[PDB]
């Protein structure tokens, strides 16, 4: 009865499942599991991750930016930044977005395909006489 | 309208001379950049699927794409929203905010990248919006550039101080 | 026929350094203690006006501040007289700020708890590069040595399509405010272990716990923790030009650099047209 | 007016002496002559 | 990687207008790092042509 979607995941990301925390996550994002900090609990970690992944899957060809995560969800901004980067690493976020739509730096263009001339000192090349044949001799 | 530099060279030169002295001038001279703004939150706002007192009452009783969202069908929709719990409406509002703002940012990204390409072209001296087919015409344009006096520098295409010294096997 | 020692490039002499000192510093390096430096000089004060922000490595014994400042004043195209007059004032200003930078407490005092404590502050930005003004606010935890401001600023400026001026301004602002809080904490008695903040003016600026039901942000606050790039008219531009306490946080309005290409600089230079 | 020149000469000489003592030739070597911790933890796990 | 980033930025940005002096203040303002290393790299580059 509910409407359906279709999304794509890299084959190496099948381990990911909601309602569950994997050891890869525990050893990749160690902050949310050291039992010293009351705010960074695995329960709030699961909520961060679920919010990001769900709101991405609502429209899989729109790049999910950390700016909206920072806008909607309360918490340290660099923690959300690291979580977003980890999610992007293991597929699982912005997989479908067309390249050339991803963000990029605002920099001067590249000048690698340019032709350059060289300024040489005086005695670097010899003086030459004798223009040589360049044609086979008649026999 | 794309770039925002002060358009008159005289005021820039006077500004920089007085700045070299240490004094101010009357006019304002801002730095170069493209025009345009990003007024988020003067824009898409958080939807309020709840009424004013819906959440407190729930507490007392103890309980294709349009912008980013796809289009829904009345019959199948009126069931799903009847299924969900007031504890899950907040999550819904926030997922919808996320998708709306993400689409808006996608659009502004497209626009700004176009404007930055035009800015770099203008600053490098290329006329504007040159295609891969016009390159040689551009070179011909260069000729026109000096004809419209002007004397070219050694930093001018085809005006290098260094010239090729042909080998002996090349005859001419 | 002559013997010419060198040809001046940009009316300057080539820089020649000591390679033994270079290798001595490079082969014994351990850390990269970075100081945020802010230069501000008005005209109805010392004669020149100049504003800039900068990051400087304190564990650096290779470059003399006098050479750096002389080069910088040559970059701004100051006259010879003005440069020779004010290089001393600028050097003293830069030299003071390095000495009062004691450092990062959680490093000089070994804490490094891999998640830090939960001391979180609000970082507020107001950057006026060009004719635009970026205003933003976000939460930042200052106990964690994993938080790197450069990567965060780079990501934000990629996602909003901003030039490098904003990147460096944002990184500098983050570092500046983080250090203001570090300094205000260590100035009073505070051993940076065993949180026990034990104060009133601060502990009122830190952000509360996040337990749960507080992870989602109200709508009235979501408007505050979002970026805005507002373009400003000439009148407000001139107003903003004319006009450790934690109440007032300094804004960033650098004077433009005479560059033909880069955004945020003035175009008083040898034109791209080569005549 | 240009002191680094001296260094160049001396340094060059030194290397040559080394190459002369160990029977090495420095020119036309037939070799190439060219050349955050959290992110590294993550991609190493990957 | 950071070295190539900074170096290519400086060279690309200079070669767009060879008539103008490319200073250390612009590089310091457009790429993020301590000003001392950027000073050293800019001097190396401007020294070798």
């Amino acid at each position: 009865i509910p409407q359906a979607h279709e999304i794509v995941i890299p084959s190496y990301s099948k381990w990911f499942n909601l309602e569950k925390i994997h050891s890869i996550e525990v050893q990749s994002l160690p902050e949310f599991f050291t039992n010293r900090i009351p705010s960074k609990t695995p329960e709030v970690y699961m909520r961060y991750r679920n919010f990001m992944v769900n709101s991405y899957r609502l429209n899989p060809n729109e790049y999910f930016s950390v700016t909206t995560a920072r806008r909607n969800v309360s918490g340290d901004a660099a923690a959300l930044f690291r979580l977003h980067k980890f999610l992007t690493k293991w597929g699982l976020i912005n997989y479908q977005v067309d390249s050339k739509l991803l963000p990029k730096n605002i920099e001067p263009p590249l000048t690698s395909q340019y032709s350059t001339r060289h300024d040489a000192p005086r005695g670097l090349f010899p003086f030459e006489s004798y223009k040589p044949s360049v044609q086979l001799p008649d026999m | 309208p794309i770039v925002t530099e002060q358009p008159s060279a005289e005021i820039r030169e006077a500004y920089i001379e007085n700045f070299a002295k240490g004094e101010h001038i009357s006019a304002i001279v801002p730095g170069q950049s493209i025009s345009g703004t990003l007024e988020l939150s003067a824009q898409f706002r958080v939807p309020r699927y709840h009424s004013k007192n819906s959440f407190q009452q729930a507490l007392q009783m103890k309980a294709q794409y349009y912008r980013g969202l796809p289009l829904y069908e009345k019959n199948t929709l009126l069931e799903r929203l009847k299924q969900l719990t007031p504890n899950e409406i907040k999550e819904l509002e926030h997922l919808h905010d996320a998708v709306f703002v993400n689409t808006g940012l996608q659009n502004v990204r497209k626009v700004r990248t176009k404007k930055w390409k035009k800015y770099w072209q203008y600053k490098a001296g290329i006329p504007i919006g040159l295609k891969r087919s016009q390159l040689d015409e551009f070179k011909n344009k260069y000729l026109k550039d000096v004809l419209a006096k002007r004397v070219p520098n050694p930093n001018f295409l085809g005006n290098c101080n260094i010239k090729d010294f042909k080998p002996p096997y090349i005859y001419s | 026929t002559r013997v010419i020692p060198q040809v001046e490039v940009g009316n300057r002499k080539h820089y020649l350094e000591d390679k033994l000192k270079v290798y001595k510093q490079a082969m014994n390096e351990t850390s990269e203690q970075l100081v945020p430096i802010r230069l501000e000089f008005d005209q109805d004060r010392d004669r020149f006006f100049l504003r800039d922000t900068l990051l400087w490595n304190k564990n650096d014994k290779l470059i003399k501040i006098e050479d750096f400042v002389d080069d910088m004043l040559r970059d701004y195209r100051f006259e010879d007289a003005t440069r020779e007059q004010h290089i001393d004032t600028i050097c003293q200003s830069i030299q003071e700020q390095i000495q009062e930078f004691q450092g990062n407490p959680y490093i000089e005092l070994n804490q490094d708890r891999l998640g830090g404590d939960d001391l979180r502050i609000r970082i507020k930005l107001d950057i006026v590069v060009g004719q635009n003004q970026l205003i933003d606010q976000f939460e930042w935890d200052i106990s964690n040595s994993d938080n790197c401001p450069e990567e965060f600023a780079e990501s934000m400026c990629q996602e909003l399509e901003l030039p490098g001026e904003f990147v460096t301004a944002i990184a500098h602002s983050i570092r500046e405010q983080v250090h203001m809080y570090h300094k205000s904490l260590a100035l009073l008695g505070y051993n940076f272990d065993g949180s026990a903040i034990e104060d009133d003016d601060i502990r009122s600026r830190m952000l509360p716990t996040i337990t749960l039901d507080d992870v989602y942000r109200p709508a009235a606050e979501s408007k505050i923790f979002t970026p805005n790039l507002l373009q400003i008219s000439a009148a407000e531009l001139e107003r903003l030009d004319k006009d450790p306490d934690i109440a007032d946080i300094p804004r960033t309005f650098r004077t433009p650099v005479p560059s033909t290409l880069m955004p945020g600089g003035v175009d008083v230079g040898p034109s791209v047209e080569s005549y | 007016k240009y002191p680094e020149l001296l260094d160049s000469l001396a340094i060059l000489g030194m290397n040559l002496l080394s190459n002369l003592s160990q029977n090495v030739v420095p020119y036309h070597r037939n070799t190439s002559d060219y050349y955050t911790q959290h992110d590294k933890m993550v991609d190493k796990i990957f």
